[PDB]
């Protein structure tokens, strides 16, 4: 038998979605969800385009 | 309970006119919650932490709405 | 009144470095680690 | 025996009970004591009275 | 809630003797509960984290000792 | 007695099948009959030495093949 594992983690840029004011709970998770990244990250914005 | 501790917070009546005050409130506050939403400042207040609530009127941390009317509503001035 | 606050005096919200105020906390540094001695 | 680590190696005392040890010999003798020596019995001068 | 998440516990059901079985039983307990005490090893289970318990049957932070005899409780054989 | 010590063995109850299983015994046997004759391998079993047979049922030495016909029993499956 073989195999491999491995161990990483991911996150959010602390100000990534900046509407908010302020955060919620003053410690929070930075590991991205539906309410914390999904369509809010500043950073990147995504343009379809068409007739190509 | 919230496993946390909590905040518990009394507020001293005050006169603002004839027939104008701000009563005195007892409430306790689970800590996070506290800690989450607070406007209590320049209110005639005092404040200290404890294992268990303090106060006959808890917010829970499961409010956050309901408490942060509840901390705005320490302000209301009655008859 | 920037007011820091303080811990909850409950050991998870000063492990986990959280106020009751302004600031949030680091955490609680360390001081060591004691292990149980070995009887002879 | 309860700390796992060693024997007491300090005592805290009232006056009395420091005016007695300075005033008995301590070693493994005949019985014997006398005008306290051993150890300060006073508090003025420091709080620390000596060795036992 | 547990305000924490929990630790959501699974057994399957184990052939033990002749008509005798341990059940497979379905649990969530609250993290810091489950971390103070857990006896499941050696149980034919199955775990995972969540935000809300999996499952209906669920020990809050305040069962301590209800919870220490549940887990104890996986093993038992019946019917 | 068989003044020599026995060895306890206990087979432990097994399903195979549907309405198909393997008996849970337990049995002691003169030491010397045991070491003369042991199917025991692969059964599903475990053992101990002892001064006095452990159990209700014993293999005394001058039997010698009830103890065979014995041990060919630790294997028979049942309804």
């Amino acid at each position: 038998v073989m195999g491999f594992k491995t161990r990483y983690g991911i996150g959010i840029n602390p100000f990534a979605e900046s509407a908010a004011q302020a955060p919620a709970s003053r410690i929070q998770s930075g590991m991205p969800s539906i309410l914390n990244s999904l369509g809010k990250n500043a950073y990147f914005r995504r343009v379809y385009v068409k007739g190509i | 309970a919230s496993a946390r501790g909590y905040v518990n917070i009394k507020t001293f009546e005050q006169k603002l006119d004839g027939n104008k005050k701000i009563e005195g409130k007892e409430v306790s506050v689970a800590f996070p919650l506290y800690s989450d939403v607070h406007k209590i400042s320049g209110a005639h207040y005092q404040t200290f932490p404890s294992e268990k609530a303090a106060y006959s009127t808890v917010y829970e941390e499961n409010q956050r709405t309901e408490w942060i009317a509840a901390n705005e509503d320490l302000w209301k001035v009655t008859g | 009144a920037e007011i820091g606050g303080d811990h909850g005096y409950n050991a998870t919200n000063i492990a986990a470095g959280q106020t009751s105020g302004a600031v949030t906390q680091i955490g609680p540094a360390v001081m060591g680690m004691v292990r149980r001695a070995i009887p002879n | 025996r309860q700390t796992g680590r060693g024997e007491g190696n300090f005592i805290i005392a009232s006056r009395n009970v420091v005016n007695v040890l300075a005033s008995v010999d301590t070693g493994i003798s005949y019985a014997a004591q006398g005008l306290a020596t051993g150890f300060s019995t006073d508090t003025t001068k420091s709080v620390f009275a000596g060795v036992l």
